[PDB]
């Protein structure tokens, strides 16, 4: 089924797309400002040297200078804050590989959603790509439950697992799935009078 | 052009106290907020005029051409009165007296019809109302579907235990690097 | 709205800002990006669950109380009281001052959407429990999802349902005291005022930027336009049209580093919110100092309020061991 999702909707692959797609704008919108006055007589530098006089001739190139600079100093500010972000980012890719692949992780919603079994680790251009498993009940019916049982005078809690009945007999079974046992010893320890 | 002060706005009538000698009057911004008429005393208030962003709902080239212009923050009455020769900023004046006028707490939505049905927001319009293109098509516009309603029970003695599963796979994309660059 | 701050209403500041370039169009790009931002850590923070849940009619859930939590039918608003306090005590002339184009847009959940997810994911962790996080939502009656998150914790079963009345009043007492604490402390919800008056000092601070002369003859362009003729003009507009425009960016730059800081945050919410609530977490110093038991999302003005539940051991006595 994975081979054919990603095949057929075109709008999966956006987040990895967009961290290129920012950068060339940035870049773009970098290399563009190259052809703008900033208050001055004109853009192009040899030009701005050549018509006017020695003692203003500063007065121009400064201003298109301190304007470059401020420039690169927001491209830089904007790669700074880009890249803290990116470095969040890429601490939860290596918790996810440490503790999805390595192992089994009982964090909630973390690996995956549902209960977690495992994970497989995939390359990307400039990124990674998990590929969860997951165990997702899906088919229920409702029985009758109590908390505990009473036989000898004393109560009964379970072992491990709940107490249920299919309206004539009482079982024990598990909790994420459907096993009836008849109630033993084994599975029940005592804790005082049934009062 | 009050004893030579050139500025733009609509004068209205102030209740505001002025002190004897005082004349003008100002603002946290230094910006003039009264004056008196050097020929009759008189007490106005100045307040700049209407103002507000201007977004475009719009589905893919390849689907149709029909927009829906969405006038955000401004009573929406404004609009009717603007539509005139040369009194109105945009220029597209003549879609003012367009579709079906709607009213929303973010401002009106001209151009497009409310449902009162629930679905998915596809194109978030604003503070609780979301827009989409449906077929005869046109954009229409409605509040959102937060999900299906869901019944759980409850009662004293009632448990629901699963009888079969499904083993599932996800995918979960993550950024690791960006491209490396140099000046 | 750049041509609306940093030049004034006149045509020909327009024509010179026009000449500095895309200095405008970066900055909106930059402050939509942040709107976006804004709308999805809500939207990620709040809607785990996509199906709406209700209530149970009736409120008998094993002695337990749960009214100051759940919703009040009186109201309109299924706004709960310790919802009500806290909407009151955030209680957030200036804003029409804000004519010099800066707006305020709206969230795009409103705050009873918000109050109905609120209300989804604390109705169904009454009487399901962690299952519906996962896949399909099981009933089960609540003092038994009681006696097993005890069970997470290393004692056995026999203590809830053993003393299952104990329990129940020292809960309600606590509800009440916590109630009560809210009320009292007057920096209770300090921090929340913390990050709403942060905003409206930069807004107001970045509104008498403008009053600046900024090393200008005068702040009112109209009037500067009037009085100096326009070629010696043009040098005292640059000056006043590079300060605001400095006063801009570094406004732009520090609601990014807020606003980076407002995404960790969020990031942290919902990761509480999908480990404490969801389920029974077993990170020391997490949910709640203590033995972690459940958690109770409770909706507040722009943040989240946990009331978690913990279970800490009280009286001591020492023996001797082999
Ligand atoms: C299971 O739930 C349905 C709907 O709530 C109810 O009608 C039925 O009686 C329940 N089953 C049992 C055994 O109680
Ligand atoms: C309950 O389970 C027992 C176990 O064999 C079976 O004999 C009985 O018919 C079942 N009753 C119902 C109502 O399912
Ligand atoms: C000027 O206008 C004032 C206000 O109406 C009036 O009292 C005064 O007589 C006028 N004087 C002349 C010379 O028009
Ligand atoms: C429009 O259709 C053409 C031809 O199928 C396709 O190449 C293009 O990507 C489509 N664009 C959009 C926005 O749907
Ligand atoms: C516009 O003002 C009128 C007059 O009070 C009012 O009735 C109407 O609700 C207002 N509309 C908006 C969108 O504010
Ligand atoms: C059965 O559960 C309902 C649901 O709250 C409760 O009102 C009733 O008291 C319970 N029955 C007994 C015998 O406790
Ligand atoms: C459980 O679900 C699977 C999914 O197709 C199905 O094949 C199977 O018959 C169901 N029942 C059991 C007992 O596995
Ligand atoms: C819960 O507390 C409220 C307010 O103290 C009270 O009115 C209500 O009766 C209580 N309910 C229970 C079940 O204790
Ligand atoms: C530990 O127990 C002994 C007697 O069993 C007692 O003398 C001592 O005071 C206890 N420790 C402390 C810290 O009280």
């Amino acid at each position: 089924k994975i081979q054919d999702s990603l095949s057929s909707t075109p709008s999966a692959l956006g987040k990895l797309q967009d961290v290129v797609n920012h950068n060339a704008q940035a870049l773009n919108t970098l290399v563009k400002q190259l052809s703008s006055k900033f208050g001055a007589i004109s853009s192009v530098l040899n030009d701005i040297f050549s018509r006017l006089d020695p003692p203003e001739a500063e007065v121009q190139i400064d201003r298109l200078i301190t304007g470059r600079l401020q420039s690169l100093q927001t491209y830089v500010t904007q790669q700074l804050i880009r890249a803290a972000e990116i470095r969040a980012s890429a601490n939860l890719a290596a918790t996810k590989m440490s503790e999805c692949v390595l192992g089994q992780s009982k964090r909630v919603d973390f690996c995956g959603k549902g209960y977690h079994l495992m994970s497989f680790p995939q390359s990307a251009p400039h990124g990674v790509v998990f590929l969860h498993v997951t165990y997702v009940p899906a088919q229920e019916k409702n029985f009758t439950t109590a908390p505990a049982i009473c036989h000898d005078g004393k109560a009964h809690f379970p072992r491990e697992g709940v107490f249920v009945s299919n309206g004539t007999h009482w079982f024990v079974t598990q909790r994420n799935f459907y096993e009836p046992q008849i109630i033993t010893t084994d599975n029940t320890f005592v804790s005082g009078n049934c009062d | 052009n009050f004893n030579g002060l050139k500025g733009t706005g609509v004068l209205t009538e102030s209740n505001k106290k002025f002190l004897p000698f005082q004349q003008f009057g100002r603002d946290i911004a230094d910006t003039t907020d009264a004056v008196r008429d050097p020929q009759t005393l008189e007490i106005l208030d100045i307040t700049p005029c209407s103002f507000g962003g201007v977004s475009v709902i719009t589905p893919g080239t390849n689907t149709s051409n029909q927009v829906a212009v969405l006038y955000q923050g401004v009573n929406c009455t404004e609009v009717p009165v603007a539509i005139h020769a040369d009194q109105l900023t945009p220029t597209w004046r003549v879609y003012s007296t367009g579709s079906n006028v709607f009213q929303t707490r973010a401002g009106c939505l001209i151009g497009a019809e409310y449902v009162n049905n629930s679905y998915e927001c596809d194109i978030p319009i604003g503070a609780g109302i979301c827009a989409s293109y449906q077929t005869s098509q046109s954009i229409i516009a409605y509040t959102m579907s937060l999900g299906a309603e869901n019944s759980v029970a409850y009662s004293n003695n009632s448990i629901a235990i699963p009888t079969n599963f499904t083993i599932s796979v996800t995918t979960e994309i993550l950024p690791v690097s960006m491209t490396k660059t140099s000046v | 709205d750049c041509t609306m701050y940093i030049c004034g209403d006149s045509t020909e500041c327009s024509n010179l800002l026009l000449q500095y370039g895309s200095f405008c169009t970066q900055l909106k790009r930059a402050l939509t990006g942040i709107a976006v931002e804004q709308d999805k850590n809500t939207q990620e923070v709040f809607a785990q669950v996509k199906q709406i849940y209700k209530t149970p009619p009736i409120k008998y859930f094993g002695g337990f109380n749960f009214s100051q939590i759940l919703p009040d039918p009186s109201k309109p608003s299924k706004r709960s009281p310790i919802e009500d306090l806290l909407f009151n005590k955030v209680t957030l002339l200036i804003c029409a001052q804000k004519f010099k184009g800066l707006t305020v847009l709206p969230p795009l959940l409103t705050d009873e959407m918000i109050a109905q997810y609120t209300s989804a994911l604390l109705a169904g962790t009454i009487t399901s429990g962690w299952t519906f996080g996962a896949g399909p939502a099981l009933q089960i009656p609540f003092p038994m999802q009681m006696a097993y998150r005890f069970n997470g914790i290393g004692v056995t079963q026999n203590v809830l349902y053993e003393n299952q009345k104990l329990i129940a009043n020292q809960f309600n007492s606590a509800i009440g005291k916590i109630q009560d604490s809210l009320s009292s402390t007057p920096s209770a919800l300090g921090k929340l005022q913390d990050v709403v008056n942060h905003n409206a000092q930069a807004l107001n601070t970045l509104v008498k930027q403008l009053s600046s002369k900024f090393g200008a003859i005068s702040s009112v362009l109209n009037d500067i336009f009037s009085r100096l003729d326009p070629p010696e003009a043009e040098v005292q507009i640059d000056r006043l049209i590079t300060g605001r425009l400095q006063s801009l960016q570094t406004y732009v730059t520090q609601q990014l580093i807020r606003a980076a800081e407002i995404r960790a945050s969020a990031n942290l919410a919902a990761t509480k919110m999908s480990e404490c609530v969801l389920g029974q977490s077993k990170r020391v110093d997490f949910c709640g100092k203590g033995y972690h038991l459940m958690s109770f999302p409770q909706s507040a003005p722009h943040g989240v309020v946990f009331l978690h539940v913990t279970y800490v051991p009280a009286q001591e006595k020492n023996f001797t061991t082999a």
